DNA sequence: ATCAATATCCACCTGCAGATTCTACCAAAAGTGTATTTGGAAACTGCTCCATCAAAAGGCATGTTCAGCTGAATTCAGCTGAACATGCCTTTTGATGGAGCAGTTTCCAAATACACTTTTGGTAGAATCTGCAGGTGGATATTGAT
DNA sequence: ATCAATATCCACCTGCAGATTCTACCAAAAGTGTATTTGGAAACTGCTCCATCAAAAGGCATGTTCAGCTGAATTCAGCTGAACATGCCTTTTGATGGAGCAGTTTCCAAATACACTTTTGGTAGAATCTGCAGGTGGATATTGAT
């Protein structure tokens, strides 16, 4: 038979496809899973990763660092108005917070 | 636990607590805030650890894991990353 | 008599590379990333499974994760987001 | 001199300290025990993974940072600079904690 | 008629059951038709998800009492737990 | 010889388990779980109706209305905290005046 | 000639509105403004009678929520009027901001 | 049309909110405010109403929309 | 604190309009009786971890002394925001129509589920590779007293 | 307008705990070949929604007045930060033991799968009644004069 041509290649994707459409499956969403769903999706986990990474190896190179750490990923998510909203409700375990002191502490 | 455990929020010193707050951005402390603070996280760990074990129980085990943790602090509106394995 | 667990790890590590070739991550940084995708990815087939219902379907399509994408996601995180969705999928139906 | 530091230049080199570091601020073992604790008084003889509890600390050390700097704001907006109770207390309302 | 279902019957009869003088307005009656649905989606969905992570495939009583005993306050989830347990020993009993 | 009468309920064993199977929770759903759900409803809902039945009462109505339902939930402190997160439709809110705005 | 003091009449709204449950806002006036603002987003909706009006409960709510908020930020700061800077503040917190 | 929302209507919420005394400045503070969360809630709803390919936004559709936005609502069908 | 003179609430009452409750009939669901599967519970059993304790070292919590300067109290009036009488018009509300469209049905080509079988990509140790944590020092701010 | 005094950086180095690779199965995608399910593509319908059109009755926009709240300007008693000396007890590593997750098998109580029969719950006019709109008459307060 045809040779093996896995659903991320043709998808053009790093993203396990198939595992998404497994997960889908047995995760209770619905009775059925469309062809193009687990695409989409495992698409879209990419894409999302792949942006938050981008950031927090800028952050990491800024510290002049080249293994990106939980606070590197912190300093991305907290200093990007997006990330942050969609984060907002979420903890980066040993991220520690973004430096901020309110001027009206600063010495007079 | 061998030796029983009591009186342990005393544990939450004053210096930890202190450094809490610098890290929040706090420059004075009124001498209240200490017992205050001790006061709050008893409450925020009751909440979760209780929903923790909830889950443990439920799970029939008698280990309480990072994953019931987990579990128990998503629904308190307090996901946490770094400890799904 | 192994025990093996999943994870997303290999993906992420790819996906670093791409953006990054000369950067690596700590385990605990890949305990976040890992953490952060099995999140997402619940809350997108989370709405998804709702939307399907609110509409008497049962079947979750493309297009259920795309509404979800655009109620999840903040503005242009969201088109962006669509943007990758629809281009893997015309380029997956196409079988190229 | 004997040199002496103005009140609050060292908070603030505190303050600028911690705002830079990601380490657990309250100790390893008394948290544990705190945890142990608790969890005795709701199901007895509990084992737990070390992960649980570090889950636990990160936890609840990111929800008091977070819970001083709305305390901050409070005692700042009464043209304070000390955080008082009744900060916290206003902050937890308002979250929704104790409204 | 197919068009749409609701609470209102079992809701008018508790009603009678602690308030035989007492009767509801349609908004109120939609109030409750609400709460009613609400309050169930936040339990079969605790149960949900507490029978996914023990990797059971079924959802029974026992997922449904962890999930009141994990979503009602205080007192609220001791009467719950009892009425429910109560129900399931009648129903199974006769 | 229905569900609900052989479990002492009001509320519907049937449409519940129909509920449960069809809205994508589970696999399967077990016998004793849609009667133990639907017992926890018909708690919850006398619960209120008890104290909302109750403010109408007080206010000389006959008919229970959402005024009666907001006070009976607010006052009540484990329902207000059971629906601190939803707004009940021309429900109002419970007269309260800060002390510091009073006179004298 | 007969005149309340500056209070007394602001308190006896309090009363009279916390002890009723009706829409303060104008039907016309939201109605029309929540068309316009839909219509930045999809084009040609039509609205739903109960659609509008239950927009309308949730803001009015939601309004009535944040200014008991910001009430009690403008007490907390000895004050006993509102400003922009207390609903700020309430809004800093309720992680809105 | 924001400026519907008149000084007598904003008045009157703060008053039921409890509110003695207002600053002037609040009235455009508060249409400001409101306009975000008209937004932010008719947003969801109209793409709630898009994905069902209707063109007439329903209570439901604002109900879903209002539950996403942590503002569940009673008595419009949900 | 009293009197007096308004001004607003707040039951209570009557006449009905219009919500509710009450009736009577089905389609749609739930209930039944049988018949067959099967998820997962009980019974082992391998072997990860977790509970505890021992020791040495030293990072830190504590208690104490002082006095800087912050919170708390007060006073005073500039001027913001409330209370009101006026006059205007935007919002109510009341029909009348036309029609843009949710809602439904009947089919069927196109899309999904599933049991069986190949074929890897993934994962769990080993085996390698190496950042950068910890240590060290002068160079540079940043303070606070003069 | 300085300069001891300290704290804060920055750059350099090295080896070992923590990443990265390299290996090798093998659980789980992917390829086939049917066996169901669907999503709509047309074609029709009564609707709830817009559109206008038109009185008018509150409600709101304005312009006055001036009560009294918000802030600025002071004052100063003590609380809370800064430094230190002590010496307790947390950290680090590891050792022991065995409690208890996890992995497998075996096999029923329990759950699903039909084929039909009964019983409900949703509907929509009819037949009740219950709030509501207006009007008092009598508490309850306010506000100004003394
Ligand atoms: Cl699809
Ligand atoms: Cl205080
Ligand atoms: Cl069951
Ligand atoms: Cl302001
Ligand atoms: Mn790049
Ligand atoms: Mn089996
Ligand atoms: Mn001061
Ligand atoms: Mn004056
Ligand atoms: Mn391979
Ligand atoms: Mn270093
Ligand atoms: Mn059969
Ligand atoms: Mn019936
Ligand atoms: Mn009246």
């Amino acid at each position: 038979r045809a040779k093996a041509k896995t659903r991320s290649s043709r998808a053009g994707l790093q993203f396990p496809v198939g595992r998404v459409h497994r997960l889908l499956r047995k995760g209770n969403y619905s009775e059925r899973v469309g062809a193009g769903a687990p695409v989409y999706l495992a698409a879209v986990l990419e894409y999302l990763t792949a942006e938050i990474l981008e950031l927090a190896g800028n952050a990491a190179r800024d510290n002049k660092k080249t293994r990106i750490i939980p606070r590197h990923l912190q300093l991305a998510i907290r200093n990007d108005e997006e990330l942050n909203k969609l984060l907002g409700r979420v903890t980066i375990a040993q991220g520690g917070v973004l430096p901020n002191i309110q001027a009206v502490l600063l010495p007079k | 636990h061998r030796k029983v455990l009591r009186d342990n929020i005393q544990g939450i010193t004053k210096p930890a607590i202190r450094r809490l707050a610098r890290r929040g951005g706090v420059k004075r402390i009124s001498g209240l805030i200490y017992e205050e603070t001790r006061g709050v996280l008893k409450v925020f760990l009751e909440n979760v650890i209780r929903d923790a074990v909830t889950y443990t129980e439920h799970a029939k085990r008698k280990t309480v894991t990072a994953m019931d943790v987990v579990y128990a602090l998503k629904r308190q509106g307090r996901t946490l990353y770094g400890f799904g394995g | 008599k192994r025990s093996r667990k999943e994870s997303y790890s290999v993906y992420v590590y790819k996906v670093l590379k791409q953006v990054h070739p000369d950067t690596g991550i700590s385990s605990k940084a890949m305990g976040i990333m890992n953490s952060f995708v099995n999140d997402i990815f619940e809350r997108i087939a989370g709405e998804a499974s709702r939307l399907a219902h609110y509409n008497k379907r049962s079947t979750i399509t493309s297009r259920e994760i795309q509404t979800a994408v655009r109620l999840l996601l903040p503005g242009e995180l969201a088109k962006h987001a669509v943007s990758e969705g629809t281009k893997a999928v015309t380029k997956y139906t196409s079988a190229k | 001199k004997p040199h002496r530091y103005r009140p609050g230049t060292v908070a603030l080199r505190e303050i600028r300290r911690y705002q830079k570091s990601t380490e657990l601020l309250i100790r390893k073992l008394p948290f544990q025990r705190l945890v142990r604790e608790i969890a005795q008084d709701f199901k007895t003889d509990l084992r737990f993974q070390s992960s649980a509890v570090m889950a636990l600390q990160e936890a609840c050390e990111a929800y008091l940072v977070g819970l001083f700097e709305d305390t901050n704001l409070c005692a700042i907006h009464a043209k304070r600079v000390t955080i008082m109770p009744k900060d916290i207390q206003l902050a937890r309302r308002i979250r929704g904690e104790r409204a």
